[PDB]
Order: structure tokens, then C-alpha cells, then sequence
């Protein structure tokens, strides 16, 4: 007997189903580490990350909400991205969009 | 003594540990508040002795075992945290999984 | 992208089909539904979701909530569901999916710059409890009840005076006015009960016009058919509730005479089992009637090995009987009966008793209404198994039936369900956050009207709020003018119309009671049973449809020695 | 129908001719009169008298009392009587026989639906004490005094500042205004004293117009003939009291010079014995004069084996004298004298000293005014036997003489006897309920203006209010707006006329002082003696009509180790 | 007439050329000047100076001070001087020579009947501290900070909610209004910070108009260049301060990108060293810029043997990292660095870091801002010797440089230096009295707006205020309406203009912030250094002009085990 | 420990009984508050041990005798009442005439 214990149903949960996805190769060209959150607008990440910024427009990382991907200096990796939904209006970040798309 | 509110608050923790210490001596299996108070007061006295934070983080895991507490108590306590005045001022001691 | 169900539950709390044990009891709840979109859960923290342009939007304060409780597991009379809860202007705004409509789908709770966050992942959220049997013996009862998860207290009294030690009565306009003024200082919602024992209606109308939301008829002030008739006539005119503690002595009549004096009018019967008071030995039969809303007081809940012993020696101190006099021992074997105490637990499980309450410091424990309600549910699961209404491999229906006893049903009984009593849109945001291991025992956060009012808090000088000693301390929702904005004083319709709040210079928000006369047993949520009940005058055995109703006393209970220092 | 006197006393408390011992002292009171009709005593409880149509009537709130204290044994300056006490609108309504005029004879205190009951059978009820020597060093002194049975506190100060540590002075309009604002938070009635030491009358009129009810002349601010003359001139114009702590140093003159500066005008001499301050060694001779109202401070009361030791080492800390300097030891043997300390107890017993007071945290104990007054009465009974005024085999007269010292006489001295100071019709209902075993030590209930303000209270979560730990806790009469309605802030006539209460936004009830200039020694109830007293300048021996006045020091006292944890 | 310098210092406190050790540290202050006339020092007590016609004059209240602190040793940014301090209408009136102009020469502080006295001979008097990094997690933090000597608290929060546990943000008009109402109950001056993380200016203007005096940009709400730009634009329009906790993750850019987004506008960088948060690993380089006002939070102050251990295991609890994951340990070695922690102490000693603050219960200790500031000064004296600015054989300049860090510099940074922050004529009288042996650790008296608000107080029932137990207890300056008159709630100019105080019915005195946008590094008193600083991205070594900046960790500190019970 | 107000209040009672226990050990005759605290704390520990209410109602009458208390103390205490958490939850223990 464990007070407040869970009895979790075995299995897996599929995340962000029915949404457009794409893969991009990213390389950290900076000399300091960069970590990117699940919901950050990927096209507006730190300029030291080198990748196809046009392909990432309107996309975020396809990872569990609240998690992150770390890029140590020099690190190259392929990441999977998922399209933003709702109104698809981007405001904030580096101030590159500030409106619909 | 010019006791500040934090010093008076720690008097409450010391008193709760005296209750726990007397129950442990009678051979009772300790409950949740008794176990937390007992391990917490041990850490405060270790700080008063001048033990280091790294030594108490380890020593605090050997105050109570699973056989000296009620069923479910180790799982109700994932960690214990307490601050005390060390020779080099207030420091936080975090003891991970103290009851095994 | 996929995640295992175990890693998912550790990050966001359980989802559909997962089960949780309530504290150290044998009760398990199963998540019935989840209002999220998997992958779009909002989480607050360093590098997490609730950030500018991400899970937090660009809207002005008018277009977003003041507070969001993220990933909450709601336990309420209507369902056991996983959802985000939005609070705006101190009231429940929505139960649904929070976030930013600019980038996220299906957002019904918008998060902006004006939004505070409470992280509820892995926690259970319930409505604040409502105790309708308070004796105002001391103001310290308010903090004790609040710490236990009770946010509304209905009762009567003037302090530690003989009248209040015995009865929930605030007698007369002067004491009513003084207690309404004192209520502004307390961090719970309050409604007062006047002295209902009088045979002249004007002496009652005067108390209602002064501010009481109900009248208590108590045998210590004479619970005769004429006083009962008079109180109900005024109650019907003024839309207030009547609470009854009947004639234990059978001085003026038997239970059938009290029931005839009531004449089918709406009434709340306090401690219906009878130990707390009432016609000896058959007050319990009132739960068969449609106009009776029956409650239990808590020392008889659940039936345990020590119940009688502490109850035979409780009556000997309160009424000063002494075991040497045979007629006083014959009186002791009259209010204290094993048969009605054992039957009461079963009648709660069947839904024939609809409310639980304390009887604070007058044969009742103010901090134990919730705790004892859950101990009864556990003891009933163990002895009786699953309810007939139960679906699935869980105790969801039993949980919904028992939570209604201290939340929605007291609210409906006292005419305050339009303001409090459940987690529903438009109601005051009185909410209680529990860790599952401490469910019903020690809450993690008590929210009053949208502000945290009390919570466990560690060392004030520490680098974080978690270091020892952790004990309950009042928060900003319990201070001065913030407290006044976050609590309600309930008034009768006549007192509100007459400008009592302005005359007394009451500083808290005011609410008015309504619908006390039209509520009946059929309206009690999941607790509307009208059984054909009889009590044997000789043996005191309780029968329902000729079948004996009994239970066995517990020797050990959950929610007890594992949690408390003394 | 008959009942034995022993069974009667156990049910209703003592009656005419029965005797009660006060706590663990040698003082016995005898019930002088009983206002009941035997058989018609009102008793509250299950199946008792105070019930609808029985001991409780049908009258509206306007025709009955708000509160009744049933079967009280009253101890006051005017009598030791058994009676019911009625309270209405926060004031004493009647002392007599309570009940229902419909069925009971000789009812003078009607009980209705609007009536609360305090069961006083077997208890002693007195007026709340009045301490007129308060140093406002900290606000915590208010609760300590209230717990001891003191409901009114007159003094001066601004907090723990050097001026206040030494003197009862609230200096100037800004501090007076701030302390009047702070007083609304305290559960006792308050009046403030200004700094009277100035030779320009306008600097005094300014303080009176700001709100003080008196002026303290203290030697630490210079107690010279010019400052004394100036303060008394203003006092005579503004109807306020002057309190004096005279020139111990004999710097400006001897006691005869201070007395000549006074010029027959009304004045209150603080710590008249002299240890607390005053002309060395003969300030005690002021009790011979008709215009002097003399009080004692409490550390010298009664004379005990440890008095001198704690008093020789008290002066060495307060004034930082050090035993190494001979001129400082010569000063120590000047304020601290065995002869005047032993004589003071006898002068209290003869009625030559009329008031007792604390001198709170400035050579005085705030929670021990009442306790020490009774210890003196006990030590005097033991050493001197019965007073010349005593009739019967009891200490009734000695009890009336001593209770007047901390109730009516301080009230008369400060011009507040029209509001407080005794149990009389029309006065504020500040009442203290005592169990006889704890009389003068630990009260059962402290009522402020008709509401219970503080009481011993047991476990908040318990099924009754009596389980351990039982300790004093504030009640509803001490909370927010209820407290404001139940306490008084006393103002001078000039401050009330000038709208000081409206300007400062004072929330409590206001009362105005009057009759400070016309009160004289002959007006001190049972304490009007003007003896022909002399002090020998060499030996310090006190004589009255050439007869040596002395007493022996106690080694053990009642109201001490049997009751206190530390 | 002559007196030896030793006897003089024992009676009046030290004079010119005398030296005092600060608590148990190695810091010595030397009295630079003395404003008295030898022989004319004012002393209060039996037979002393402050008496009618002597050191006390005949003036009306308008012509004298309300309070005098006699023979104070002032320690402030402008000097270490011996003087009397006069207070009138709750503000500092004069620093000079007190007494009576009728008989004494060079009197600039007149003493009359309306004057209270605090005896400061042998004590050090400083301004009340100002903490600008408060997380309003619980109201109990106010008393803890006040007891430590902090009288003003600037921060944000709503209670123990996830948003507040992590950030100093009071989000939105509803929470801002509720927290301003709650602030009236607290005995410290308060100003609130809103949530600055939004890319729409109207959502920020709304919070400023509701009452916040600043906006906190926190990485947990997204510290992106667009949110930073938006917050600074609004700050420039509304004359409020911006506080920054930068993007530790380097998600949106590196430190040079944050600095470019700032664009030379005025900003307060919180925990500039970086452990508390910010661009990893080089946020520390911001102290080189003229528009940056850099503060430290206190757990990294000073660098000690246990610092890292408690800081590596602090981040693992706050962010739930777990030592098993390599990427979380790589993150742990990113915010927690020995090199920047050791360099921070030196940067404080050189004046490159200008403020100290807590980060209350969110990687900071509310009662230890002052204590830790002095521990850094001690550790720096011991390791580095005398500062280049130091004259004489004393640490006067180092003391002036460090006291400015928690008094005047936070006040200048937040636009409140016109009201508080130093002992200067016209400022609020928030003063702290220290005995030299307890300097910086346990004060003897805390004065708020001219009234004592908290002080150590002994046994309430004792004959004097010094008997055990002595512990901190609230005084009259902390009660009800007196508290409202003695504290300030700071508002933005827009909230004051819009009648927010009248709308919310705020009862305390109101002050308005101004001059937040024009303050720069050059304005930081004795802490205006702009060094050419670099951080190596690989090794994290801090260099100034190519020279390595480091210090050694302490094993034992002063102001620690000698003073505290736990 | 998440101590509730009732748990903190019982800490006060436990501390008062420690004072009484140390005075009894020195051979002093106990006064009124000391006797009440001593017997009350005995009952709370009996509840923690799992003793029944009926057993403590009797055992509580043998903690102190008339010879271990000051004159008049037995008569000042007609009964002692205390509640504690038994295995089956909070119960009230009433001890009639505990000192004989
Ligand atoms: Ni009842
Ligand atoms: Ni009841
Ligand atoms: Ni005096
Ligand atoms: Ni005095
Ligand atoms: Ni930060
Ligand atoms: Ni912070």
C-alpha cells in the first residue's frame, strides 16, 4: 500500500496528431550552448544555430510540451518540427513575424 | 537572546523532533510528521557541530530505515530539506530518498 | 512523436483510464475524461510552455483569466475529469483547455500577461467544503476549518457562553449585528443562525431582518410543536432555512408529533442519527420523508471500537449526569445507541443521509468533517463492496456520492448553491488543491475567492519555500482588505433590502440566500433515497423494508496515525 | 417541596449565610443577600428552565435583555449578593431576578428569543479592573492585563523608547494622535496621559486639545514647583487629572515645598510609598492631605522576604548605579526602605492608600495588580485580624475595601466613573467571571462591553471546549469591528468638542472624562482615611498618632506557586 | 572641568578619532566628526539633562521635534558622524545638536514638552534597508525582513503560486489591486512589480495604470528580444523601472543580443553574477555598461566552502533536473560556476556591482540581505586589505561603499530616493538602531515613519522590559491605523493620477515613483565602476583588463554561529 | 510535516509536561498546571501506543497520587480531558478524579 499511488494504464500516447511535420538539420556555430523549448517559434531561435530558416517558418519542435532540445557548441542534429495551429499568428520572439503566418 | 522569527520557528521543529525521539525509543514505527521532524533536527545539530553540507546530505540518509517507519512513509518523503547556521552561515541541506 | 503513459503521468498527471488511490484508503478513482489536446498541455517554468508568444498570448486583461490551475484532476459531484481551470474576477470562468489561441488549438481558457499560474499536475482539485453545523464558540475554529479544506461555515453563537456551548444560536439583533461585524475578520464565508425557539412570530422576523439566514430550533431552548410551527411559518414567509435538534425527552410528544408539527414543510434535521440530540430512540426515521434534509454530525462517523466509550463519557460531562444515578444511566443508554450509530454509516452509503457537518466543539470536531466523510466511504467499501450504481473497476460513483455530502448538498439546503458548493462556471472560486497521498487530510493550497488564503509554508528565511518546519500559515487572501474582497457574508433577503450591510459598515462582499423553501430530499445530489425505515422501541434495531441495517466497528482507520503528530 | 442547603449550593451556587474561601487565601466572604425566589431560579440546559413559554418569554428584543448571567455571586464595593445580571446594548441593565413574567413571579430581568445566557452558578462576578499607571512600552501589555481581569488601562507612552521606559507620558500632538489611532486595535478601554512637565501653559493645553485625559508630572522630565503649578492650573481649566512622580533628589525642595506648590488642588500621587519614586524619604506623608488621591504600584505589595533584594538590584539596573560607588549606594538606601515598604501594607488595610496600579514594565507587573491586592488583604488578615468595621464571622468589609482599590477608586480619580468601575445600572458591561478556586488569579471569562473578549479555551478541534491544552485565547469581542463597538477611547472635553475622533477617523466608541477636579480623599470608597502621619528623617520609621506602623515580611504567599507554571 | 576619553565614551558614546569594531568582523569604523558642544550633550533620566527649563524648552509643538535620538553614531553613505537626530511629522528634521536654545549654545534640534526621547549613546544608527528582489510568496516575509533591518520591500507575487515561486511578478490588474489592498496590513513600505513579458504594449500600460512601479522580465515567462524591447518602450513612456532575469538557455540569442535589444535604455539586472538566472555563462559582463544598474542576490554572498554544494542541489529541486540525466548535469554546470561566484565578491568590493537584494524564498534569504553584505565586506578586507580610496587607519570608505548597496542605490534604481534610502533631511524617518556588538545581525530598535514598529522585548509581565525571554515583537508602529500613517505604498504616476488609491480605498500614505529612466551606473553612490570585463566561454574565468578576478572560499564567517540559536 | 493548528497546539501541551516531568524527578510536589500537563501528555502517548479509550480512562487515575502534589490540587482537578489520534481516529479521553 502506497498512499496516493497511481495505477497507470500501460501504453503510449501519440502527440500532436494530424498536424504537418518536417525535419531540419541544425548546427550550433556559436561557442556557448543553446537550449530550445517545445513551443518556441523555431525560425526565430538564436542566430548562431544554422539551418534552413524558411522551412522552419510557422513551426515548433515536435517534442512533449515543456521539454527542450539542447545544442552544445559545434553539435549538429536533425530535429523534427510541427506546425503551429490556432490562428497561426506569431508575436514575440525576435520580432521577425509580429502577425499572421 | 533577541530571538528572531526564524529562530523561534526552528524551536517548533526541535520540539516536534523530541516527540519523535521519545516514540522511537519506546520501539514505535514512526509516522510521516515524526520521521520528517526527526531527520530535520539531526541535520540542524550536524550544522551546529560544524559538519559540511556534502557530509549531511549523505549522513541524513542513515537516520531511519524502512523497518522503523509505518508502511508508505518512505514514499511520502521523496526528500527532506532544512536550513541551519553552519560556521560559514545559513546553508540548505537537501537529503534525497532519506528512508530506504 | 510518442511518449509512454508512465512518463506522461509523471509530467502532466494522470489521463483517461489511469487510477489514483485516495490517501491511504481503499478508494480508487479513475480519470473519466481529459479535456486537453495531447502535445498542447500548458506547463510553467524555465524553458516551458507558458511564455510570451507561446502558451501565453497578447490579449488585454479583459480577454484573459486572472488565474489558471494547469493539468488539474477535478473530483466533483458531476465528474472526475482532467482539465485546466480558469478563474476571473474571483469566480470560476471555465473548465477546459488553457493556452494561447494564436498558436494552439481548442483553447477555451486564454492566458495573457495578466494571468497567474498554479501548477496542478499530479494534484486533485475539489470545491471548498461547507459546514452547516458550526457553534461559534471561538474564532480560532475558522482557521482550523479552513486548513481542513472547509471554506464556508454556517452556524450560530456569541463566543464561549452557555447558550452557544449547547446550541447554534446567535440570539437577537444586538448579537447578530456584532457577529456580522466580527465575521469580516474571518477568512471563510459565513452565514448566521438565529434563535428559532419562540411562539411569537415577530421575535423571529426581527432576527431575520437583522441578518440571520436561518433559525435553529434546539431542545435546550424548548423544541415544542408550537415553537417549531412558528419558526416554519416565518421561514416560509422570509425564504430562510430551519435547522432542527428535536425533543430527546419526548416531553411534548414523540417523533410522530414533531413530524406532524412540521406538516410537510422544508426542514434540515441536524445529527439525524440522534447521539447529537433528538427524539429517543427514533429520530433516525425522519430520513424517510421528502421535506426533510438529513445531516450527520461527525463523532459517530464512522462506527469504531472507541465510539461508544468516548460517547457514554461525553454525555456525562456535557449534561453532568454522574454514573451513580440509575435514571441518568437510563438517559445515557437513551441518546447513545450502538444500533443507530452502526446503521448511520450504511444510510450514508445508500444516500438516505445527504450531508455531513461538524457540530463544532459541541459533540463535533471542526477540522474533521472531510476526513471522517472519507473514512465512512472507506469502511463502507471494505464491508459492502461496490455500490449498485457503480460502473467500471473503480469507486467513482461512491466518491461522487460522498463528496456531495460536504459540498453541494449543504449549499442547496441553505440556499447558497448559486454562489458556492461545486466547481461550476459563475460560482466563487473557493478551491482546494490536494496531493493524492494527503487527499482529505492535509491540503497543499486553499484558495478563497481567487486568492490563496492559507497553505503549508516552510522556513520564512529559507532560499526556497519547502525547507522545514512546514506548517499552515495565513496567506495574502486572509489579510485585511484583500480578505474582505475574497469572502462572503450571507444575509437574508430582508436584511439586504433593509441596508443592514451599510448600517453595520460591513466591509466584505455580500450574498443573499434564496430557494430554502423549495429544496426537498429529491434535490439532494446522489443522496435522494427515501427508505421505508423503522426503529424497534425496545431493542433500537434499525430496519429498512424489514431488513436489519448494521455494520461492524473499525479497530484501525486510514487518514489517522500515518499523518498526525498527536 | 424542600431541598437541603448542600444540594442547593451544588446546583445554584451559595445562598444567604453560606461562606466561600477566596482562592487559597484565608479570606472568606459570606453571602449577604439573595435576590431570587426559591424554586424560580433560572438554569439553562437540556430539559431546564430557560425554554420557550417557561423561563423564556414572548417579548420582542426591545423588551428583553441581550445577555443574562444566571445565579451570579456578585462581589462589589456595595455588597456581596447572589443575583441574576441583565445586560442590554452593552451596558448593565439590572441586578435582580431573571425569567419570564408570564409564569414567574418578581421578574425584573426579562428573558426572550433575543437573550444569550452565561451560566454563573457557583461563580463570582466582579467589575473589570482599572489600572491607571500604564507605561505603553509594548501593545502585548493589553492582552496580559485583560487576561488578569483588567479592562481599562490609563497611561502614557509611544513604545519601547527611553522616555516611555521611565515615564507614563505620550509627548505631543503627533504621538498622542498616533497612540489614539493604535488604541482602536487593543481590546481594553484606554485613556492617555500627556507630558505635564513644562512651565508654559500653552504647551499643555495643546496636548489636552489633542486628546489626553491627564498629564503626568515626572521627575525624569523635571518635577519642579513651577512645572507642578503650571500643570495644575491647566488641569483646573480643562477638567483633566494630574498624576505625580515627585522630586526624589529633593533638588528643588523637600516634600513640604512640593505640597505647597500643589496648593490644595486635586492630584493623584503615583507610588505614594516612594520606592517607585518621590521625595526621599517622606513622600508617604502625602496620604494625610484631603486633595491627594494616593496610589501604590505593585512590586512592594505585599512586603515579602525577597522584596528588598529584588528592589536594591532593580534600581542598580534602571538608573545604572553600580555597587562600587558609595554615593550611589547612599542613593540606593534612599529610594529603597524596609520601613516605608512594611508600613504601606498597613496603610492599605486602614484605607489611607486608596488605589493599586501596576507601573507596567517600569517597576511594576502588568498582570499582577489584582493578584497582589488580594495577597496584601490576606497578609493583613493574618497579621492584624478583623477590621474595626467588620460585622459577622467573615471578611466582607475587608473584601469591599480592597476591591474598591482597583475598580471604583481609580475610576473616580480619573473622571471615568460615569462609564466604568463597578457593577451598577447604566455602566459599560465590563465583567469578569471567576471560579472561587481561581479568584483573583485566572478568570473563567472576561466580558468587554457585553461581548466575551478573552477566555481560557481548550483544543480547537475537540468535541467540546474543555480538553487540553486550555490557555487564554482572544474571542469575538476582541476582533475587528466587534472590538470597536465594545471598547472605549476616553478623550478630554476639549478634544471631543474639537472633533478629534472624526479627524483621526477613530473607530471605537468615545467617552469623555469629567469630574477630575472635584474628587477628594473623602470620595474614595471605603478608603478615605487622612491619618496624622510622620516619617523620621534619620531612621525612616513611619508613625500614625505617634504609634509605629510596621508589618512582617511573608516567606510564602497564596495565589502563587499553586497556580503558575513558571 | 575635564573628563577622560574612556569615561566620556562610556557615558555618551564614542567621539572624533575613536574606533568601533562592527559586530565580530574585522571592520573598524572611526568617528569622523562630532556635532556636539562638549559639556552640552543631552542625556535623559533621573536627574539628567532633558528636564523642564534645562535641556527641555518652553516651545509649542510646532517649534520642536516629535522625537530626538540622542548621541547617535550615524553610519551612512555621506559620513560616519556623532550627532543628535531630530524627527518631526514622521520625517527626518535635522542632524545636529539637540536641546534648549534658552540655556544651551548651538541648538539646531529644539526639545520641548511635545518631544519623545530615544537614548542612542553607544549605538549605531543607519537608514532602513531596501530590498528590491522580493517574491511575495507569503506575508510572513515582511516581519522577517523588518526584524533584519529592512523597511522597504519591492517585488512581485500573489502568494505561494507557481508563477510567484519563480518570478517577482504580480500579474494583471485584479492581482495588482488585491496585493495593493493586502499591503496596508504589512509594516514595511511596498512597491509592486507587474509581469513585463509581453509583445503588446497595452497589456503592460494596463498593469502600470493599475499600480505597479516596475515590470519584471523573467525567462520563465519568455525573456526574448521582442518582450524586452516592448517593456522598455512602456517604461520610457511611464517613468517606471524594468528588472531583468535574462535568457539562461541562450534560446533567443546570447548576452550581446539581449544587450542590443536593451539598446542603451536604463535597466536593473537582477542576480548579475548569474546563479539566480541569466545568459550562461556571461551575464556578469553587463556590469561594464553605463545604462545597467547591477544587483546581486544573496546566497552567493560571500563565496564559502558550502556555496556550490547547496547551489548544485538547489537547482536540482527548483527545476527538477535529477543527477541521472547527463544533459541536466551539463545544465547544472551551466548556471552554477565557482569562477563567477568567486569574482562577484571582488566586483562588489571594486564597486562594479551596486546593489544587494534577497530573491526571497526563490534562491534568496529574506532576513539576510544586510548580514551577507557585511560578510562580503569582511571577507574582502581580509583577502584584499584596504581600498585605494581609503584614508586613515580604518575601514570607513569600504563601510560607506557597502552600506550604499542596500540603502541609497536600490532607492535610486527604483525611483524612490526622494522618500527613503538614507538619513537626509526631508526623508521618511525609517531608522534602525544597533548595538555595536550586534551590528548588521540583531537590531535594538526598528523605527518606521517616526514610530517604533518592532523591537526585541522581554517578559511582558516583568517589572522591566529586559528580563528573559527577549524576542522580537511588533510595536505600536505596526498596529492598525498607526501602521497606515507610518508606511508608504508606492504607486506609478499613472495610477496616482487615475485615483487608484481612492478606488481601492487604500488606507496608507501614498508616494509616487519618479526618475527611473534617467538613473545610470554613474549615479550609483560609491559603486559607479564600469570595468572592461570578459568571461571565457570554455573555462568561465572572469578577467578585468586581462587580469584574472578571483577570491578564496571562507570556511568560517563572522555574524553567524555566535548569534543564532539554529 | 504540514502541521495543522491542532498539532501545533498539542506541542505546547507536550512541552508543559516536560517541565512537570523534570520537576517530579527532582522530588517536588506538583502544582495545578504541572499536574494537568503531566497526566494529559501520558494519555496522548497511550493513544499513540494504540491503547483503548476505556483502558486510558482507568490508567490515567494512577499517574499521580495526593502525596506527589501540593495541598488542594486534587480538588482543583475534578477531571482531565484530552483528545488524541488513536488507530481509529481522534477520540476524547475523560479521566474522572485522577488524583487520589
Ligand atoms: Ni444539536
Ligand atoms: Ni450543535
Ligand atoms: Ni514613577
Ligand atoms: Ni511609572
Ligand atoms: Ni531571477
Ligand atoms: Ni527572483
Amino acid at each position: 500500500m502506497i498512499p496516493g499511488e497511481y495505477h497507470v494504464k500501460p501504453g503510449q500516447i501519440a502527440l500532436n496528431t494530424g498536424r504537418a511535420t518536417c525535419r531540419v538539420v541544425v548546427e550550433n556555430h556559436g561557442d556557448r550552448p543553446i537550449q530550445v523549448g517545445s513551443h518556441y517559434h523555431f525560425a526565430e531561435v538564436n542566430p548562431a544555430l544554422k539551418f534552413d530558416r524558411q522551412q522552419a517558418a510557422g513551426y515548433r519542435l515536435n517534442i512533449p510540451a515543456g521539454t527542450a532540445v539542447r545544442f552544445e557548441p559545434g553539435q549538429k542534429r536533425e530535429v523534427e518540427l510541427v506546425a503551429f495551429a490556432g490562428h497561426r499568428a506569431v508575436f514575440g520572439f525576435r520580432g521577425e513575424v509580429m502577425g499572421p503566418l | 537572546m533577541e530571538l528572531t522569527p526564524r529562530e523561534k520557528d526552528k524551536l517548533l521543529l526541535f520540539t516536534a523532533a523530541l516527540v519523535a525521539e521519545r516514540r522511537l525509543a519506546r520501539g514505535l514505527k514512526l509516522n510521516y510528521p515524526e520521521s520528517v521532524a526527526l531527520i530535520s533536527a539531526f541535520i540542524m545539530e550536524g550544522a551546529r557541530d560544524g559538519k559540511s553540507v556534502a557530509s549531511l546530505m549523505e549522513e541524513g540518509r542513515h537516520v531511519l530505515t524502512r523497518e522503523q517507519v509505518m508502511e508508505g512513509v518512505p514514499e511520502m518523503i521523496p526528500d527532506i530539506q532544512v536550513e541551519a547556521t553552519f560556521p560559514d552561515g545559513s546553508k540548505l541541506v537537501t537529503v534525497h530518498n532519506p528512508i530506504i | 512523436s510518442n511518449i509512454s503513459r508512465q512518463a506522461y503521468a509523471d509530467m502532466f498527471g494522470p489521463t483517461v483510464g489511469d487510477k489514483v488511490r485516495l490517501a491511504d484508503t481503499e478508494l480508487w478513482i479513475e480519470v473519466e475524461d481529459d479535456l486537453t489536446t495531447y502535445g498542447e498541455e500548458v506547463k510553467f517554468g524555465g524553458g516551458k510552455v507558458i511564455r510570451d508568444g507561446m502558451g501565453q498570448g497578447q490579449m488585454l486583461a479583459a480577454d484573459c483569466v486572472d488565474l489558471v490551475l494547469t493539468n488539474a484532476l477535478i473530483v466533483d459531484h458531476w465528474g472526475i475529469v482532467k482539465a485546466d481551470i480558469g478563474v476571473k474576477d474571483g469566480r470560476i470562468f471555465a473548465i477546459g483547455k488553457a493556452g494561447n489561441p494564436d498558436i494552439q488549438p481548442n483553447v477555451t481558457i486564454p492566458i495573457g500577461a495578466a494571468t497567474e499560474v498554479i501548477a496542478a499536475e499530479g494534484k486533485i482539485v475539489t470545491a471548498g467544503g461547507i459546514d452547516t453545523h458550526i457553534h461559534w464558540i471561538c474564532p480560532q475554529q475558522a482557521e482550523e476549518a479552513l486548513v481542513s479544506g472547509v471554506t464556508t461555515m454556517v452556524g450560530g453563537g456569541t463566543g464561549p457562553a452557555a447558550g452557544t456551548h449547547a446550541t447554534t444560536c446567535t440570539p437577537g439583533p444586538w448579537y447578530i449585528s456584532r457577529m456580522l461585524q466580527a465575521a469580516d475578520s474571518l477568512p471563510v464565508n459565513i452565514g448566521l443562525l438565529g434563535k428559532g425557539n419562540v411562539s411569537q412570530p415577530d421575535a423571529l422576523r426581527e432576527q431575520v431582518a437583522a441578518g440571520v439566514i436561518g433559525l435553529k430550533i434546539h431542545e435546550d431552548w424548548g423544541a415544542t410543536p408550537a415553537a417549531i410551527d412558528c419558526a416554519l411559518t416565518v421561514a416560509d414567509e422570509m425564504d430562510i432555512q430551519v435547522a432542527l435538534h428535536s425533543d430527546t425527552l419526548n416531553e411534548s410528544g414523540f417523533v410522530e408529533d414533531t413530524l406532524a408539527a412540521i406538516g410537510g414543510r422544508t426542514i434540515h434535521t441536524f445529527h439525524t442519527e440522534g447521539a447529537g440530540g433528538g427524539h429517543a430512540p427514533d429520530i433516525i426515521t425522519a430520513c424517510a420523508h421528502p421535506n426533510i434534509l438529513p445531516s450527520s454530525t461527525n463523532p459517530t462517523l464512522p462506527y469504531t471500537l472507541n465510539t461508544i466509550d468516548e460517547h457514554l463519557d461525553m454525555l456525562m460531562v456535557c449534561h453532568h449526569l454522574d454514573p451513580d444515578i440509575a435514571e441518568d444511566v437510563a438517559f445515557a443508554e437513551s441518546r447513545i445507541r450502538r444500533e443507530t450509530i452502526a446503521a448511520e454509516d450504511v444510510l450514508h452509503d445508500l444516500g438516505a443521509f445527504s450531508l455531513t457537518s461538524s457540530d463544532s466543539q459541541a459533540m463535533g470536531r471542526v477540522g474533521e468533517v472531510i476526513l471522517r466523510t472519507w473514512q465512512v466511504a472507506h469502511r463502507m467499501k471494505v464491508q459492502r463492496g461496490a455500490l449498485a450504481e457503480e460502473t467500471g473497476d473503480n469507486d467513482n460513483f461512491r466518491v461522487k456520492r460522498y463528496i456531495a455530502k460536504y459540498t453541494i448538498n449543504p449549499a442547496l439546503t441553505h440556499g447558497i448553491a448559486h454562489e458556492v458548493g461545486s466547481i461550476e462556471v459563475g460560482k466563487l472560486a473557493d478551491l482546494v488543491v490536494w496531493s493524492p497521498a494527503f487527499f482529505g487530510v492535509k491540503p497543499a493550497t486553499v484558495i478563497k475567492g481567487g486568492m490563496i488564503a492559507i497553505a503549508p509554508m516552510g522556513d520564512i528565511n529559507a532560499s526556497i519555500p519547502t525547507p522545514q518546519p512546514v506548517h499552515y500559515r495565513p496567506m495574502f487572501g486572509a489579510l485585511g482588505s484583500a480578505r474582505h474582497h475574497c469572502r462572503l457574508t450571507f444575509l437574508s433577503q430582508a436584511a439586504a433590502a433593509n441596508g443592514v450591510a451599510e448600517r453595520l459598515n460591513l466591509r466584505s462582499a455580500i450574498a443573499v440566500v434564496k430557494g430554502c423553501r423549495t429544496v426537498q430530499k429529491a434535490d439532494m445530489v446522489h443522496n435522494s433515497l427515501q427508505p421505508n425505515i423503522t426503529v424497534d422501541a425496545q431493542t433500537y434495531e434499525v430496519r429498512v423494508d424489514g431488513e436489519l441495517i448494521t455494520s461492524e466497528p473499525a479497530d484501525v482507520l486510514p487518514m489517522a496515525q500515518r499523518y498526525f503528530l498527536f
